[PDB]
């Protein structure tokens, strides 16, 4: 299989900006390349076929170029409609293969997460398991590290993370890491930290109960 | 355009037939393609079929897992996924190419195929209670943990429309046990945390489970 | 019975361009658009050389970097014909050009072939051959005819209007500095028949409608 | 680029003998991607083997292929007359697709020495500006032959051309012709024109020559 590699994996920009995405094939593919756009929830849409040809409908700020192994898609002045994920797909050789995507997101001015922790509700613990939820609210950029600490001991391998898409107002994110344990394993206990590291934080803010 | 059949929840060893109705173009001028998209391998090409003489081409990775056919009459392509496993859980797309020419321009809206041993279960909405403190002045946050339901989706609203703001109803997550968890959250002013009544309006159509649940400070250790 | 029929031989001046065609006949030919059609050539003295091919389903080309831009490979679904156009011809593109095809939309082994198209590249102009005797010395004896400075080939040489058959070798042609062909036909005959038997060689050069007959006989001596 | 090299350049075997033809890839090659072709004179290539070891439909089973990695082999268990032809391997793993230089399978027979003859240029050709001296080597085997032109015992170089017939259908032989081309000017400036032949069917080099001035 031809391997297609997109750069960058993620990109932050603003209305008006000229943007360039790239795609490198592990061998010459003779411009047999398609660029796709996919908004979340929705299906792909072909933007560019055979390296340089626009699909019908596709606004003209979009353009592709390249030869041999290297191709770029270029948006000359970004529109609010243009924040999505972009893929190159190759049809020079069998089978067609896809790049892993370049997500094109909105740039805004940092702003730090507000943290909130919640102990398990009392009905839960009656039944087998204890579920403790930490929340990080309205932050930017997407990068954020969430570390639980039970009696100040770092634990691994029993929490699940989950992030929202970019809010339609804030252009920020929100995060939900839940730590789950049986009621028996749950009672050591009560000092239960949610240590979070982030770029807009001077220092790892911690919430406990 | 390209309209496909609806989502499908099915159990392991089973098999599914997905459909794609082309309309508004000459069905027989295009090869119809099938594409898998799932977190894990990303976008993968399953194979394609030529509607005229039903010629096929399959990705070795999907060779045998899938069988493509066509109905020229109904301008429709079919994909049949057999000997199903939970790894085949994905969204499956149809798309087209023109021998000239273009592309992979038009795609179907996709068909979600979920494969799980797990059988239908309703949620278990648990309250994420607002703590006594503090935080950095205002404000305060609370929510509902919609734990252990099958399968997706669940719809969580708050005060049924009276709270379309500050709300974050997270994406699900598949736990071991093969069961989904979800957590919704709203941020409310630090002051009125005992003046307004917040009830989770979770409903989960896959069974008839509509749950209300309110959230308050509890006042114990 | 996959059959591939190519256009006929061409002779082209340098700098010009040649478009060879390849028509997919065949009762088991199948969907023309389903298969990758490949072009390969063979220059005299060289191995087989890949030029590129046009894929099935998608109907777009892949090229050898050597010919990138210089070669264009297209296909006409309507008439089941594949084409290759090579421009800026050089005397080193003198070669047999072949279309070939296999069992898949991507190129793989080449199961089926057209009969090949010869393309000669030359700044020459049509010219019939001058013939001169290769007189038997004296001194079994040998004799013959130098068939000299012609274009293009073939010439066909016989002896005694086809009477004399055995002991005859007509050589391949050689291309001299003067872009024109030279060639020789020889025959070995009884020494004792050098005065009794008449020997005439029969040069026919269709590209110039120039038939020539030349008497070969001892000199003086 | 996967470079494929073939050996030997010429294989000389008799009807009924086993023919072993090699194809070397410049780098390991999944055998799923190697093919052999036969090229009989006048005819387009014929796919014999695909995938290193699968025989194409309608191919005699005296043809077989093996190999993996870098070395692949095409075996003709017993040579029939029609199998005397050129064979090429092909790789279709990567781009560009490549072929080897081809191997020519040729008929081995007893050594036969050339008959040599030398022809001086016609006076007809000489009233035009050019003299062509032709040396013939008739009906020899094997094909290697050295023909040297000496003009007044001056070893010639770069002014001769030669041509070899195909291996003969009747007696499996070859014939060769060497033409030396000089201007009428250069031709009349020398006296002795010599054609010397060395061939392994010859105990000692044969020379045939003439002097300009027989008339």
């Amino acid at each position: 299989d031809i391997q297609l590699t997109q750069s960058p994996s993620s990109l932050s920009a603003s209305v008006g900006d000229r943007v360039t995405i790239t795609c490198r094939a592990s061998q010459g593919i003779s411009s047999n390349i398609v660029w796709l756009q996919q908004k979340p929830g929705k299906a792909p849409k072909g933007l560019i076929y055979h390296g340089t040809n626009l699909e019908s409908g596709v606004p003209s700020r979009f353009s592709g170029s390249g030869s041999g192994t290297d191709y770029t898609l270029t948006i000359s002045s970004l529109e609010p409609e243009d924040f999505a994920t972009y893929y190159c797909v190759q049809y020079s050789q069998f089978p067609p293969t896809f790049g892993q995507g370049t997500k094109l997101e909105i740039k805004r001015t940092v702003a730090a997460p507000s943290v909130f922790i919640f102990p398990p509700s009392d009905e839960q613990l009656k039944s087998g398991t204890a579920s403790v939820v930490c929340l990080l609210n309205n932050f930017y950029p997407r990068e954020a590290k969430v570390q639980w600490k039970v009696d100040n001991a770092l634990q691994s391998g029993n929490s699940q993370e989950s992030v929202t898409e970019q809010d339609s107002k804030d252009s920020t994110y929100s995060l939900s890491s839940t730590l789950t344990l049986s009621k028996a394993d749950y009672e050591k206990h009560k000092v239960y930290a949610c240590e979070v590291t982030h770029q807009g934080l001077s220092s790892p803010v911690t919430k406990s109960f | 355009q390209l309209v496909q059949s609806g989502a499908e929840v099915v159990k392991p060893g089973a098999s599914v037939k997905v459909s794609c109705k082309a309309s508004g173009y000459t069905f027989t001028s295009y090869w119809m393609h099938w594409v898998k998209q799932a977190p894990g391998q990303g976008l993968e090409w399953i194979g394609a079929v030529s509607p005229g003489n039903s010629d096929t081409s399959y990705n070795e990775k999907f060779k045998g897992k899938a069988t493509l056919t066509v109905d020229k009459s109904a301008s429709t392509a079919y994909m049949e996924l057999s000997s199903l496993r939970s790894e085949d859980t994905a969204v499956y797309y149809c798309t087209r190419s023109r021998y000239g020419n273009n592309a992979l321009d038009y795609w179907g809206q996709g068909t979600l195929v979920t494969v799980s041993s797990a059988s239908t279960k309703g949620p278990s909405v648990f309250p994420l209670a607002p703590s006594s403190k503090s935080t950095s002045g205002g404000t305060a946050a609370l929510g509902c943990l919609v734990k252990d339901y099958f399968p997706e989706p669940v719809t969580v609203s708050w005060n049924s429309g009276a709270l379309t703001s500050g709300v974050h109803t997270f994406p699900a997550v598949l736990q071991s046990s093969g069961l989904y968890s979800l957590s919704s959250v709203v941020t409310v002013p630090s002051s009125s945390l005992g003046t307004q009544t917040y009830i989770c309006n979770v409903n989960h159509k896959p069974s008839n489970t509509k749950v209300d649940k309110r959230v308050e400070p509890k006042s114990c250790d």
